[PDB]
């Protein structure tokens, strides 16, 4: 990982509502999808995932269907329950992604970007070479140099 | 049918078979359970 | 829908024990029943429309197989191949999957020609008029062709019949290294240690069975031993002496026994030896390495005034070229050196090169496809640059691409890592087959990566149709019953 | 028909670390050379700062001048040769013509007579066919001679 | 043991007289040599032997589409 | 021959058999390869 430094966390509602600019721009959904398959374990949240936005941009530039008007308030209701369907949906994704990720970095020896867990390796945030000495969470002081999460043969 | 209707009438259009013509469909259904009541925490 | 009622055909090898439950590729690949007789006239039996290519050794593969796919087994695949595979050819190859192979008519050429060396000394007038006197082959193409597929496959060949076999999976583990030293015992050549001791290793273990039968004919009784080792009397042993040592003691060990190691394969001229280099053209120019600049030779007083510039300016003094490594010294003096036709080259090129195309920015480090590709830039003549003979590979013709991609999508579903249940939200396959085609041209590293990008496809718009036509055929069903 | 990166990115509101944005100045971009352009830390403006690491005009001439670098880099790893400068006579017949400089007229074929189309420009010699010109002194030939592959004989790949 | 090489069904058979009618008549691209000739056949056979799956794969999942 | 235990078919009209078997399959394998056009090549690529 060549992305060291701390890093500011967006709520996972925010990333995803980047739709086809970031979360599921094509690119980056598939070099998931490649890691997943490599890993030999099948991407069914990424594909619900790719599934459900594939469609979103398709009638992206359509105007919503006409809204008659109800006390029930059952049409309402059954739209918002979807919506909150597909949120979780894609949730669950957004978490299997940082999960992954994480994991396969303690496996190829990786260091993650500042104050970053990685589950076997670095409970606590991983830090080294921050802008600030101290470790940001913990408020303990940080060695020099860095400190290392695996053993030095290459 | 006149041949005309049968080569300009025979596509999909808004007319005759539209794809649909409206934004937030249902783009995926699945067979699954119901989720609990507010199985989200109320927070900070 | 046919799943309840489906048993799983008894599990004869790795590749049967490769598929998933019914529940995740059921849709995927499609359930039938056959009605077969037996004590009634017929009892219900569901079987699969698909299953994975039939996993055959290398001497059950025959002429009439070219251009299907065939399996092997894991633990065949940890059998002979302990070095490695080719550059991407394990991508196709996650732990779950079934391990495939495109039996090409090049893959059938070169089988025919090792299971000849297997007995060479009768056949030898035979095989070399199949190389026209040259030492083996050369296999070139563009890039992301059948290539280091086609040396994985050699290997196998080599290896299932009991053939010595150095493989040598990647050349830029030597010539584009992590580092070079100069070699202990050859004045003026050089190493690459790390390349070199993984190597000593793997070797030694795929060919163990061969290798302990072979006494050595010249290599010093008298080799440096730490207490309670031995001295090896074997080319296994030997090996074995190499690698095995707590560095740094193991740098300069290593460079010893590869010369030896080298020395006494050209001195057996009985046995057929195969040499599978994948990535030859690595091999025929410069490594990457430069020579030292000469005044980290000569000792110093101070940087003040020595009249020395090495800490001030970066400067480059000439490549060493590959010939001048140790070990590509060994096998050179066993291609140009007659008197030697025991020996058998089959060998390999890489276009992995990043690409340049007049301008370069600078590579986003996010998006990059090329981070691990070679820095070369200058074009290769497998005629000019290489004693071997050249084989020319193509792109897959469409007999060849159809299996392969049959294989990459149906035999991936049904080891659970494809689409499964969602199966109705991808097309047909003849519709992904025509499609992966345009955007492939066929070039199988092409296929293999257009298939997974499948996943994000917008405009294909096949399933939406059907699906509509589908249900207005249920509607005037439900209309007419009414 | 690069994929790089050639235009520095405009000023802003400062650009912090996150899922799909990164500092202006980091050093992800153009190889760590933004180094140079680099002034760390919370600046404060009326006192600190180097006024040309904000310009950008000034900026983006630099990181062209860096990509230029890379360009020419890259076109010579590329070659494999070097200009000699021969005699009239001694050069082959495709050369022994008249050849416009750089630029100066279309882009030119070899020998369009003997169905060589190609630039002349860009036509490689072998050091081995030119041996009996560049080494006449040596007698006994330094190279030995390149041994071509017959395309008539029956080799693995003719089926035989 | 041993595989044969000549044409195994009629089928084969057929295609294989073909593929030497073409060779005659010199057209562009057709194998001079019979070996080629041979695995041309097989792969073609084999290949229409895959799209008869394909379009059977297909009818079965047409009755056990979602809508 | 090797296999039959040398129990006497007359042994030598089994050997002269193998040597005209012989004899004949490698004249008709070589006579594949040169030839007709060579059009029969791969019975010697692969016999041969
Ligand atoms: N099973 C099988 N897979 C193949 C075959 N040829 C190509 N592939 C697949 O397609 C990919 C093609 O990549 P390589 O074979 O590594 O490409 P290459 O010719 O070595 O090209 P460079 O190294 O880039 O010069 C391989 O990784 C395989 O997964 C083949 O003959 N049989
Ligand atoms: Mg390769």
């Amino acid at each position: 990982n060549t992305f060291l430094t701390s890093s500011v966390a967006t709520p996972p509602i925010s990333v995803i509502r980047t739709g086809p600019k970031w979360w599921a721009d094509p690119e980056r959904m598939v070099r998931q999808k490649l890691m997943y398959f490599t890993l030999g374990v099948d991407q069914l949240p990424l594909r619900r995932t790719a599934v459900i936005q594939r469609d979103l941009q398709r009638f992206h530039m359509c105007k919503p269907p006409p809204r008659v008007g109800d006390s029930t308030g059952y049409k309402r209701s059954r739209a918002a329950q979807l919506n909150t369907w597909y949120r979780r949906i894609q949730y669950q994704e957004y978490h299997m992604q940082h999960l992954f990720t994480r994991h396969v970095w303690g496996l190829l020896r990786v260091y993650p970007g500042n104050t970053t867990k990685i589950q076997g390796k670095a409970d606590d945030g991983y830090v080294g070479y921050d802008s600030v000495p101290f470790h940001r969470y913990n408020r303990a002081p940080l060695p020099f140099p860095a400190r290392e999460l695996y053993e030095r043969r290459k | 049918t006149t041949a005309e209707h049968k080569q300009q009438d025979q596509f999909y259009s808004p007319e005759n078979q539209p794809i649909s013509l409206h934004r937030n469909n249902i783009s995926y259904m699945e067979d699954v359970g119901r989720s609990v009541k507010n199985p989200t925490v109320p927070g900070l | 829908s046919l799943a309840a009622m489906y048993m799983r055909p008894p599990v004869t090898c790795y590749t049967d024990a490769c598929e998933a439950p019914v529940a995740m590729w059921d849709g995927a690949i499609p359930l039938k029943e056959t009605r077969k007789l037996k004590n009634g006239v017929p009892v219900r039996t569901v079987s699969r429309t698909y299953s994975h290519p039939p996993q055959l050794t290398p001497t059950q593969l025959s002429f009439n197989d070219i251009n299907s796919m065939y399996c092997v087994g894991n633990d065949e695949l940890i059998q002979f191949f302990p070095e490695g595979l080719g550059g991407r050819v394990f991508q196709t190859m996650p732990p779950g999957h079934p391990r495939g192979f495109l039996y090409r008519k090049e893959t059938h050429l070169l089988n025919l020609f090792v299971d000849k060396v297997q007995h060479w000394h009768t056949k030898r007038s035979v095989l070399s008029s199949l190389t026209n006197g040259r030492t083996g082959f050369i296999v070139d193409g563009p890039t992301g062709c059948g290539k280091s597929a086609l040396m994985c496959q050699v290997v196998h060949f080599a290896r299932s019949r009991n053939i010595v076999t150095l493989y040598v999976p990647d050349a830029k583990v030597w010539t584009h290294g992590e580092w070079c030293w100069p070699s202990t015992i050859l004045p003026g050549f050089f190493d690459a240690p790390d390349a070199a001791r993984s190597f000593l290793k793997y070797f030694a273990v795929a060919n163990r069975a061969t290798l302990t039968s072979w006494k050595l004919r010249c290599t010093p009784k008298d080799l440096p031993t730490e207490q309670g080792e031995r001295q090896p009397q074997n080319l296994y042993e030997l090996c074995e002496w190499g690698h095995r040592a707590v560095a740094p003691a193991s740098i300069d060990r290593q460079s010893v026994c590869v010369k030896f190691l080298m020395d006494e394969l050209s001195e057996e001229k009985k046995l057929p030896v195969v040499i599978v280099v994948d990535g030859w053209n690595l091999f025929s120019h410069e490594t990457h390495f430069r020579y030292p600049h000469p005044d980290f030779l000569r000792g110093l007083a101070s940087f003040n005034e020595s009249s020395t510039d090495i800490d001030l300016y970066p400067q480059e003094l000439p490549r060493i070229p590959a010939s001048r490594l140790s070990f590509v010294r060994g096998l050179n003096k066993m291609i140009l050196s007659g008197d030697d036709p025991n020996k058998f080259f089959i060998t390999c090129t890489t276009r992995d090169f990043k690409p340049f195309d007049g301008i370069s920015g600078f590579p986003n480090v996010e998006t990059d496809r090329f981070a691990n590709s070679l820095d070369e830039y200058a074009p290769y003549d497998p005629e000019k640059d290489s004693h071997f003979h050249p084989i020319q590979i193509g792109n897959f013709d469409e007999y060849e691409y159809r299996s392969f991609l049959r294989f990459l999508i149906n035999s991936g579903e049904l080891a659970g890592l494809g689409w499964g249940p969602l199966w109705h939200a991808s097309s047909d396959f003849e519709r992904k087959l025509y499609k992966i085609g345009f955007l492939s041209g066929r070039n199988p590293q092409g296929v293999v990566d257009h298939y997974h990008q499948e996943l994000v496809w917008r405009y294909d718009y096949q399933r939406t149709r059907q699906k509509q036509y589908l249900l207005k055929r249920r509607m005037e069903g439900m209309s007419r019953g009414a | 028909v690069s994929t790089g990166e050639f235009d520095h990115p405009p000023f802003q509101f400062r650009q912090r670390h996150t899922f799909n944005t990164t500092p202006l100045h980091d050093a992800n971009r153009f190889g760590g050379r933004t180094a140079y352009l680099r002034e760390i830390g919370p600046v404060n403006i009326k006192k600190q700062g180097r006024r040309f690491k904000k310009d950008p005009r000034t900026v983006q001439f630099n990181v062209d001048v860096w990509c230029a670098q890379q360009t020419l880099r890259k076109r010579w790893k590329q070659r494999d040769w070097e200009v000699i400068e021969i005699p009239f006579r001694l050069v082959p017949r495709e050369q022994q013509r008249v050849i416009p400089e750089l630029y100066t007229d279309i882009p030119q074929m070899t020998d369009p007579a003997r169905n060589d189309f190609s630039n002349i420009r860009n036509k490689v010699y072998d050091r081995e066919e030119l041996q009996g010109v560049l080494f006449p002194a040596a007698g006994a030939m330094l190279y030995p001679p390149l041994q071509r592959v017959d395309k008539q004989a029956m080799t693995l790949d003719k089926y035989l | 043991m041993q595989k044969l090489l000549s044409p195994r069904t009629a089928r084969h058979a057929r295609l294989f007289r073909l593929a030497g009618k073409l060779a005659d008549s010199g057209s562009p691209g057709v194998p001079k040599s019979d070996g080629e000739r041979l695995v041309w056949v097989n792969s073609h056979v084999r290949r229409d032997k895959d799209i008869s799956l394909s379009q059977e794969e297909e009818r079965i999942r047409e009755l056990m589409m979602p809508l | 021959m090797q296999g039959g235990g040398a129990r006497g078919t007359e042994r030598e009209v089994v050997e002269r058999l193998f040597r005209d078997v012989v004899a004949l399959r490698e004249e008709l394998i070589e006579e594949s390869r040169t030839r007709f056009g060579g059009r029969m090549r791969v019975l010697w690529l692969q016999e041969a």
